[PDB]
């Protein structure tokens, strides 16, 4: 957890600086993501081990396949956020081995 | 001819804007900004520029949102001071400057509702030169279909809607279509309206909406790959105007990887610069900050004729620039990432 | 250069078919230059594998294509000069591309034809996926060496801005090790050190006169040391920087100019020791990879052939290298040629393309 | 193990059909067809459609599936026999 | 089935992991996240946080840091094993661990 936390602060700040560096090209793309949700790209599955006897909660990273921002900066800032959806998709993944 | 009658009413003007523009950082006070190390020392070299004062009377816990908020409310009251004194000629082209914020406030008007939200929530999220003189909708904000109506009504953008948008339209295509179709007409609209303002405002001018629509083609093409587009659809939405539209938006629209695109610049030496200027590698300037650069060269170049338009919409897209730079060197500074704060774009 | 693969029925026996197809396309007139193809008698089977592998052969038929291509541009990355000799050392059976092709062997040891045609794709996908698993390998071996030393030769080139202190710095040029004292550094263009010789005296107080002392100076810029008493420095400094004077500090680093020496040798002799192995490497997978691909284009030949025209088989496999001046009527041939047993073309059609050595 | 289908199709698909069986089953298809002794009533519309019969024979479920994806491709219906 | 993420932020750490994929709307219109603006109260936060630890479709919580501290009271409160909460950094924000209430559990943390 301590190292995972660590490797946590490294990927957010890359992911956060990655989000400043295509608000530089895209501007103000965060107002249009926040109202335009619909449905998660990526979900997580409760799993088991049951080592010693006791059974231990964990999960495991899972992948729709429908992006529902992928013409999102497509006249402008879409190299920047196709890196930025990368860079927090691979935040997550970190994160959801976290939990 | 121009020359004898320009300055009759936007002579003032003309020399106000100019005024402004000796009010923007150097490339020396760039490299004076990127030396300091807290958003306090940013405050302290912007007090000595010709941005002093806008940051007293504010919190002192600074963020750099509120250095993005500054610089916006500096550049619209710099704005609506030039508009509030412009006769009808300059002040149709400044509503076509405003006409591109509005597009990008009615996209998310028209997002809230097809998502149920009230328009009163996204009004202070609207940018403030693309704000509606007209509220009604504003104060309706019932349904998609009745702000349809409202929008035809209320907003100058009307035209650009009657031009390729039913309300059908808008319970069905994508957003992100939806404002690139509006882009296509605005451009189209005002390059044709700047070519109306014929000699040195279209021979300034045009050279820049040109550029707009080629980088428009570029950009869109190369994005759109990995996408739900079609061919077709990447024809519709390229804009008519610049070098690119007697083929180049065709091989474009025939195009579905990177290199292709390329093959596209390769027939312009601009363009065949701006791709083999960015491979996109680790630390190397990307596609569209060549791009971004050269939007740059343009308008710094619009300001070499005393007697046209060029100037107006060239001084908002480098106060833009101007602001996106600030930004930048502030997330820098602020987050500790001084390893790229190089890659502002220098302007003059 | 291209070489197009066909295959088609004899009318008994494969020879029969043959003997009218290179002589119309080399007699009519020089349409292409003209062979039978060294595919051997597999051990046939169901439909169920034909019909797997018919799909599953042309998805490894691009990945293995995207593998012998990086093999290829890995030997041209290590030759950044003698670029020209790539075509020198991509070879395959020991010859180049072009004669290999035209001289094509089936490997019947490393591809056993009484396999089933599921087993030898299976090899094939398995062989040249470790061959991908260890470009990536050697990937990162390779482009951190090159970057290093690429960033030790941009410490190396252009002005005092850029080029090394190790090859400029000395330590009776330094006041150092006390408690009032300091040393700092500072780059200056050569017509501006002009004024900088007296003028750095004015940027603090606590500066003894006649203490700038040049390191060296180039072609657009001189450097110097600044020996002073610690209360000037921080105001110096700064001052410095707002008359475009570039602070540059390097107190006599003997670990820094040390570290900068042996990485210089070690990454110049590490990149050497890197490309040898690197080619030999490159060679053998490029070898393997290339042999591989072609094996693809003959499974590829085999499988529609055995699927075209049944089990009782008689086909031959051929090779042709074709003129550009004449490719259409050489189609028009070939159809002429095949007509009756049916892009898309009545005999099967393949191609090879010699340009992984551009 | 041997497989085959049956079904009906509108008798004007039948040259592309057959056509498209041998690209998918590739060179290796036997079938048959013929018109129906009259023209079917639609359930909806009620228009009479000049439908034919067919039967296609072949090795395997791989088969099955490229035949049964291009008589989809096609509108026709199969049956079981 | 699969559970969802839930994520309490500032508009630049929500619209990050947006882009990462992560929002869905439950059936009912509800959001699985919060923008916390400067002008919200505390006390919608914590009922956002209690609506999110309370829903069954959400799996993870992500609190902004800064939040946490915040809404430390609800948080701390909290100690259900599946509906697990991470507290995260971010670009104007504190360090990865501050007064973190797993560390905080552990016997061997320093």
């Amino acid at each position: 957890i301590i190292e995972t936390k660590m490797l946590m602060g490294e990927v957010m700040r890359e992911a956060a600086f990655s989000l400043a560096e295509a608000k530089f090209t895209a501007g103000d793309f965060s107002t249009t993501v926040i109202q335009n949700v619909n449905k998660a790209q990526v979900k997580i599955r409760a799993k088991k081990d049951n080592v010693a006897g006791v059974t231990l909660p964990v999960f495991e990273h899972y992948h729709e396949g429908t992006d529902s921002y992928e013409l999102t900066g497509l006249a402008r800032g879409g190299e920047q956020l196709a890196k930025l959806k990368r860079n927090y998709a691979k935040a997550v993944e970190l994160l959801v081995e976290l939990a | 001819f121009p020359e004898l009658y320009f300055n009759v009413d936007n002579g003032y003007l003309e020399g106000l804007v100019r005024g402004l523009k000796a009010g923007v950082l150097s490339q020396a006070d760039y490299l004076n900004l990127v030396q300091c190390e807290t958003l306090e020392d940013l405050k302290l070299h912007l007090q000595s520029t010709d941005y002093g004062n806008f940051l007293a009377n504010e919190a002192s816990p600074l963020t750099v949102s509120v250095i993005d908020d500054k610089l916006k409310e500096k550049m619209v009251v710099e704005f609506r001071h030039m508009r509030n004194h412009a006769y009808e000629p300059l002040a149709s082209f400044l509503d076509f400057i405003t006409y591109s914020y509005m597009i990008d406030n009615v996209i998310l008007l028209i997002t809230g509702t097809l998502h149920q939200r009230s328009i009163a929530e996204l009004v202070p999220k609207c940018h403030p030169l693309g704000s509606f003189e007209q509220m009604e909708a504003v104060n309706i904000a019932q349904t998609p279909a009745e702000l349809y109506n409202a929008i035809l009504v209320d907003t100058p953008l009307a035209a650009f809607f009657q031009d390729c948008i039913s309300e059908q339209d808008l319970d069905e295509m994508n957003i992100e279509i939806i404002r690139n179709t509006l882009y296509k007409a605005y451009l189209e609209s005002f390059y044709k309206f700047c070519t109306l303002l014929g000699g040195t405002t279209a021979d300034a001018m045009c050279p820049i909406l040109e550029f707009e629509a080629d980088r428009r083609a570029f950009i869109i093409t190369i994005n759109s790959f990995g996408t739900e587009l079609s061919k077709e659809d990447r024809a519709k939405l390229f804009p008519h105007c610049g070098r690119l539209y007697p083929e180049g938006l065709a091989q474009l629209a025939r195009a579905d990887d990177y290199e292709q695109v390329k093959n596209v610049a390769d027939y312009y030496p601009e363009y065949k610069l701006l791709f083999e200027g960015a491979g996109s590698n680790p630390g190397d300037k990307t596609l569209e900050d060549r791009f971004f650069e050269h939007e740059v060269k343009l308008n710094k170049l619009a300001f070499l004729n005393q007697f046209h338009f060029g100037v107006f919409y060239a001084f908002v897209k480098l106060k833009e620039q101007e602001c996106r730079n600030i930004v930048w060197i502030a997330e820098c500074i602020a987050q500790r990432h001084r390893a790229k704060i190089d890659n502002y774009i220098p302007i003059f | 250069t291209e070489f197009w693969l066909i295959s088609a029925p004899g009318e008994k026996t494969c020879q029969q078919t043959w003997e009218k197809l290179h002589a119309a396309t080399t007699k009519n007139n020089n349409l292409a230059v003209s062979s039978k193809f060294n595919i051997p008698d597999l051990k046939v089977g169901t439909l169920d594998v034909l019909v797997g592998l018919s799909d599953e052969l042309a998805k490894l038929d691009a990945f293995v294509e995207g593998v012998v291509k990086k093999v290829a541009q890995y030997m041209a990355d290590v030759l950044e000069d003698s670029k020209d000799k790539v075509q020198e050392n991509l070879l395959a059976s020991g010859v180049d591309l072009v004669t290999y092709i035209t001289r094509f062997q089936w490997d019947m040891a490393k591809y056993p034809i009484k396999q089933s045609l599921k087993n030898i794709s299976e090899i094939i996908a398995k062989g040249v996926t470790q061959i991908d698993n260890d470009l990536k390998s050697r990937a990162s071996a390779y482009n951190n060496l090159k970057g290093n030393l690429q960033n030790l030769e941009r410490k190396n080139a252009g002005s005092l801005l850029t080029r090394s202190l190790a090859e400029i710095v000395k330590k009776d040029d330094f006041v150092l090790d006390s408690e009032y004292l300091v040393t700092l550094l500072v780059v200056v263009p050569k017509l501006n050190h002009n004024d900088w010789i007296k003028q750095y005296e004015t940027l603090a107080e606590m500066v003894v006169p006649r203490s700038s002392n040049v390191l060296s100076e180039d072609q657009d810029s001189y450097l110097c040391n600044v020996t002073l008493f610690k209360k000037a420095v921080d105001d110096f400094r700064h001052k410095a920087r707002e008359n475009k004077f570039i602070v540059r500090d390097f107190q006599y680093n003997e670990e820094e100019m040390r570290a900068d020496k042996e990485e210089m040798n070690r990454l110049s002799t590490d990149k050497k020791k890197q490309f040898g192995p690197l080619v030999r490497w490159l060679k053998v997978n490029f070898s393997e990879a290339f042999i591989a691909w072609i094996h693809i284009k003959a499974l590829r030949v085999f499988v529609e052939s055995v699927l075209r025209y049944g089990l009782p088989v008689n086909f031959q496999a051929m090779l042709l290298q074709p003129n550009k001046k004449s490719v259409k009527k050489l189609r028009e041939v070939l159809h002429e040629l095949y007509k009756h047993l049916d892009e898309y073309y009545p005999y099967v059609y393949y191609k090879i393309d010699c340009n992984l050595l551009e | 193990r041997l497989g085959f289908v049956a079904g009906v199709i509108n008798r004007e698909r039948i040259p592309t059909f057959e056509r498209m069986l041998w690209r998918v089953c590739r060179g290796n298809v036997f079938l048959r067809q013929a018109e129906i002794e009259n023209p079917l009533e639609d359930p909806v519309t009620g228009d009479y459609v000049h439908k034919s019969v067919f039967i296609i024979f072949f090795q395997g479920d791989q088969l099955k599936n490229r035949v049964k994806k291009i008589c989809e491709g096609f509108r026709a219906s199969l049956y079981p026999c | 089935r699969g559970k969802l993420i839930a994520v309490i932020g500032d508009e630049d750490t929500v619209t990050g992991f947006l882009l990462g994929g992560i929002g869905e709307l439950n059936k009912n219109r509800h959001p699985n996240f919060l923008v916390v603006e400067k002008d919200t109260t505390i006390n919608e936060i914590e009922d956002t946080f209690r609506q999110f630890l309370n829903r069954d479709d959400i799996g993870i919580i992500l609190i902004n840091q800064y939040i946490a501290e915040m809404v430390r009271h609800a948080l701390d409160a909290h100690q259900r094993s599946i509906p697990a909460v991470l507290e995260i950094p971010s670009k104007e924000h504190p360090y990865d661990a501050a007064k973190d209430s797993i560390l905080r559990r552990a016997k061997g943390m320093f």
